[PDB]
Order: structure tokens, then C-alpha cells, then sequence
């Protein structure tokens, strides 16, 4: 009847109670917080220990979404996946227009939020 | 995706504004 350390998470870290003992009461809960790139998903950002030595939670943090970076005059901003954290958008020009600058951008953590890694390109000539 | 971009971004800004406005509340009991 005993669960060890919490599993560490990709999406959230614990709210600092670092003065922690080797295992945790078979009914204890754990207040968490979203990591950079993620926003709070459910009412409950928490882990919990059940009667039989396991850790259990619902994923309470989801990829934050970027702004759409606006029109690309004479080009095409193409969303591969989506516009949320970790996802790439591609730039490409039309007709005779060549593209100058980055051909990709990725929702990266920026400030306390989430922006595009590379600036928009110019679609010119 | 010229005006749909504008629509999305706006929605986002609201949703973002809603997101934590809601949460800052449920946090604040």
C-alpha cells in the first residue's frame, strides 16, 4: 500500500513542495503547474495517490496556440499540423515569386507565451 | 485565411482572456 516519487511529466511540473519525504500517503494529492508551451486544461492541475501505490491524474495541460502570423503577401502560409506549440507552418510563394527568408516557423515558447520561431518571409521578385 | 486568420487570432485573444480569467477565479476559490 505505497507509491514512490511522482512520475515526472512532459507538460507540467510540481508546485514546489520540495521538502518531500521518500514516498507519499496512500491518499495524498499533488498541486501542479503548466510548463512553458502549455496552458491549463482542466479545473484540476493535480496528481493523486490511490489506495494501491500508483500515481493518477488527467492531463491538465495542453499545447498553447500561436497567433496566425497573418497574410503573406504573394505567398501561402501552410499549416502542416495546427498552430499550437511545437507545430510547424511552412511558407511558399506562388507563380514567379521567389521566397526570401525562412521557409518554416514553429510554435516555440516565447516570453510567458508562445510565438513563431522564424519571422515571416517576404514573397517577392 | 486572410480574414479567417483575423477571426482565429481574435477568438484566440478572447479564449486566452477567458482561459485564465476563468482559472484565476476557480483558483481564487
Amino acid at each position: 500500500s505505497n507509491c514512490g516519487p511522482p512520475p515526472t511529466l512532459s507538460f507540467a511540473a510540481p508546485m514546489d513542495i520540495t521538502l518531500t519525504e521518500t514516498r507519499f500517503k496512500t491518499g495524498t494529492t499533488l498541486k501542479y503547474t503548466c510548463l512553458p508551451g502549455y496552458v491549463r486544461s482542466h479545473s484540476t492541475q493535480t496528481l493523486t495517490c490511490n489506495s494501491d501505490g500508483e500515481w493518477v491524474y488527467n492531463t491538465f495541460c495542453i499545447y498553447k496556440r500561436c497567433r496566425h502570423p497573418g497574410e503573406l503577401r504573394n505567398g501561402q502560409v501552410e499549416i502542416k499540423t495546427d498552430l499550437s506549440f511545437g507545430s510547424q507552418i511552412e511558407f511558399s510563394c506562388s507563380e514567379g515569386f521567389f521566397l526570401i527568408g525562412s521557409t518554416t516557423s514553429r510554435c516555440e515558447v516565447q516570453d510567458r507565451g508562445v510565438g513563431w520561431s522564424h519571422p515571416l518571409p517576404q514573397c517577392e521578385i | 485565411a486572410d480574414k479567417l486568420a483575423d477571426a482565429y487570432n481574435t477568438l484566440l485573444t478572447e479564449h486566452e482572456k477567458l482561459r485564465d480569467e476563468y482559472y484565476t477565479l476557480i483558483d481564487a476559490k
